[PDB]
RNA sequence: GCUUCGGGGAGGCGGCAAUAUCCUGUGAUCCGGAGAUUUCUGAAUGGGGAAACCCACUUACCAUAAGGUAGGUAUCUUGAAGAAGCGAACGAGGGGAAGUGAAACAUCUCAGUACCCUUAGGAAAAGACAUCAAAUGAGAUUCCCCAAGUAGCGGCGAGCGAACGGGGAGAAGCCGAUUAAUGCUAAUGUAGAAGAACAGCGUGGGAAAGCUGACCGUAGUAGGUGAUAGUCCUGUAUUCGAAACAUUAGCGUUAACAUAUUAAGUAGGGCGGGACACGAGAAAUCCUGUCUGAAGAUGGGGGGACCAUCCUCCAAGGCUAAAUACUCCUGACUGACCGAUAGUGAACCAGUACCGUGAGGGAAAGGCGAAAAGAACCCCUGUGAGGGGAG
């Protein structure tokens, strides 16, 4: 997945990151209510947000 | 019996404060001794 | 560490010496082999747990050194060595016959 | 402090010695005095806390020489 | 005893190198010195012989060569 | 003199040890049951002692 | 916009919360400790469409001290808010 | 916990401590190099403060609301760059006790020790003769063994205690023997890889021990494995790898600083002290608080009061590696060192519990079994505790 994240250019990374933030909010709400069946999705989503932030930072730096 | 100890956090903090210890050079030595000993609670 | 999951092994020590079974799993220094070193197990029925419970017969981990890989051709326990090919691919090799298998 | 700028004299330590040869710690203080030295090169009086030996050094070497020495030394 | 034998083996090689120096033949000295080097490096790890001493011997032998 | 090959052969053996004539100890001589020693080494022991 | 998502940690389920929701139609959300009433209002409006907040109330609760085994520990402090909504 | 670069090849998501969802040959977990993120307090440095808190100003941008994003705003020194604070021992310097001994005690000793303060570097200091010697003279400094508990000092009591010189370690003399980077060459370190050889029989819960007979050895007294293994495992001998970064040396180059030209308030002297093994003593030599004060090579210093002769050397400018001192630490190795009242206070969730306002004081506490195989199930009992059966 990291190659897919890397290939895409910065401006769309920002929008993808915002979408990921919304998804994480929804996942937290579903976890709080107990609707969420599987708990791996939240961890993988958090790792994805971290990867996106790192890629944005590298592209901004150079 | 007003016994020896009568707690007041304001006076305790002024007299044994971390900032009060830093203000005087000697008190920094006391804090450094606590750190060297390894005590978890440096100051009240 | 040389031994890996999914290959037949022969145990040369203990009560079950002389019995050959496939290795279910390895952790760090202990190995578990199906049909070898079976130990009686007592399980307390819990309704929260799905498992029924009761007396069960299951494998017990044993030390890796006791078990040895079994060579198919000679049907005897053999030591394992690593041989490096020109291509660079690494494969386990039986010490006795230089056999390519395992 | 009680230190001569020109020559760096400062309090010395020593012993008061009694006739019975009892020793007690004592200090020897420099003969420090406030003096306004006239300087023609700047047409002004400069006030120094100076020792008697310092004033003699002013007399022998010149206020200009001593003043440039102080400025090189630092505080002016 | 074992350490003494380890020490003993080196001295013969160093004596041979000294004889090579006396001969003044480049290759004969070079082969003997290169033969000795690793054994001295190995003994250095054990601590029987000082590392500074080994380095001084190596520098002296290189200068002689 | 002690050659590297003779040293490497000797060291592994349980109770066989090799030492140069100059570096010889009484504890070793007493301890090890039998002693193998050359005539030239013997001459150098005569000169040493 | 990113901060508004983080403001709200989730809902609060309790008998008092259920009674408040039934009686007055007021929701109860866990929030970040540093988040303020204005941020809570903006986050609620953003997260839920068609809801307008009359007023926001925020309070801080210390975590309880719970003993397990040989060690002494305290629960992490949490902040919760009461959000009123249009009827 | 993220990215990247290497190693590795089958398990893994740290421990008590398991469970669940899952990841992993599209190379996971794990190891090594580098990078990114790095809340608040703390030198804390925008102001303040009862540390982990309160309040701000301002530049730019964004929003239209009551805000967000990225910065800047302490003090001092030098003319934008530095410094501040913390942390073992060793070094140098500024101050500097008393218990004690003298069978009392004041000189003296303890001792320039404890302690306080300041400040460096891997060492520091010192270092080239205005030094000794008086021998046929030697030739800086530092450290070790003698000289020697000698010569001396000493209410000549208690005690203190050299030097000349000999033998060694190491050696060096200079006026740029300085600092800090950058760039090449070589080496090292920071993950790793391969790595020999045992079978039968009996006893035994289990074999590594016993009997018999083999094999490897540049690997045979290593740690484990159900009892004691060179040949079961990890290992050992031996040979070895580096994308990346550090460190060491050699070379090249840069920019910061320094670069004396022979030495006057200096040598010497009076008074009062201090250091010299030396306590004013016949007291040489060194330092200076005070007052004084030359010669300046046709001169001056020393050679233990002092004079003469003789010998030696040129103070009032600076620098200089080695041999020497130490261990908060890193790697390897070792021990007629200890083995849970021992060994660090701390083998264990220890500078913890506990004690005190505080400075500060300061514990106790290890072991089932080879493997949980940690006792399903039944019975008495209160669904407790505990136990008897079964296993």
């Amino acid at each position: 997945k990291i190659s897919e994240l890397r290939d895409k250019s910065l401006e769309e990374l920002t929008q993808l990151l915002d979408e990921k933030q919304l998804d994480a909010f929804r996942i937290r709400m579903a976890k709080a209510t107990g609707q969420l069946g599987n708990t791996h999705e939240v961890r993988v989503n958090r790792r994805a947000i971290a990867q996106l932030q790192t890629l944005i930072n590298e592209k901004q730096r150079g | 019996m007003k016994r020896t100890f009568q707690p007041s956090v304001i006076k305790r903090k002024r007299t044994h404060g971390f900032r009060a210890r830093m203000a005087t050079k000697k008190g920094r030595q006391v804090l450094a001794r606590r750190r060297a000993k390894g005590r978890h609670r440096l100051t009240v | 560490s040389k031994l890996r999951k999914g290959d037949t092994v022969i145990v040369i020590a203990g009560k079950d010496k002389g019995k050959q079974g496939t290795v279910q799993a390895v952790k760090n220094d202990r190995i578990k082999v199906e049909g070898i070193n079976i130990v009686t197990k007592h399980q307390k029925p819990n309704q929260a747990t799905g498992v029924e419970g009761g007396i069960l017969k299951q494998e017990a981990f044993l030390h890796i050194s006791n078990v040895a890989i079994l060579n198919a051709q000679t049907q005897k326990a053999d030591r394992i060595t690593y041989q490096f090919g020109e291509d660079g691919k690494k494969q386990r090799v039986y010490r006795s016959n230089g056999e390519v298998v395992a | 402090s009680r230190v001569c700028q020109v020559t760096g004299k400062r309090p010395m330590v020593g012993n008061n010695v009694s006739h019975a040869n009892n020793k007690t710690r004592r200090r020897f203080l420099p003969n420090l005095h406030h003096h306004r030295f006239w300087v023609e090169s700047e047409n002004r009086f400069v006030r120094l806390r100076i020792s008697t030996k310092g004033m003699r050094i002013i007399d022998k070497l010149g206020i200009d020489k001593v003043l440039v020495d102080l400025r090189a030394q630092g505080q002016k | 005893q074992n350490s003494a034998s380890q020490r003993s083996m080196v001295r013969t090689y160093l004596k041979r190198v000294d004889a090579a120096i006396a001969a003044k033949d480049y290759d004969a000295a070079t082969e003997a010195y290169k033969k000795a080097i690793p054994v001295l490096d190995r003994m250095a790890d054990k601590g029987i012989i000082h590392k500074n001493k080994a380095a001084r011997r190596k520098s002296r032998l290189n200068k002689t060569i | 003199e002690v050659d590297e090959n003779l040293y490497l052969a000797a060291r592994n053996i349980p109770h066989v040890n090799v030492l140069d004539t100059s570096e010889v100890d009484p504890v070793s001589l007493i301890a090890f049951d039998k002693v193998i020693m050359s005539v030239e080494a013997a001459k150098q022991f005569e000169e040493a002692l | 916009n990113a901060r508004l998502y983080q403001v709200l940690r989730g809902p609060v389920f309790s008998e008092k919360s259920q009674m408040l929701g039934d009686s007055l139609g007021v929701q109860v959300f866990k929030i970040d400790s540093k988040a303020t009433k204005l941020e809570v209002k903006k986050a609620v409006e953003l997260m839920f469409e068609g809801v307008e907040v009359l007023k926001v109330n925020t309070l801080n609760v210390k975590g309880k001290t719970k003993r397990f085994g040989k060690n002494i520990g305290r629960r992490n402090d949490y902040k919760k808010a009461y959000v009123t909504l249009k009827a």
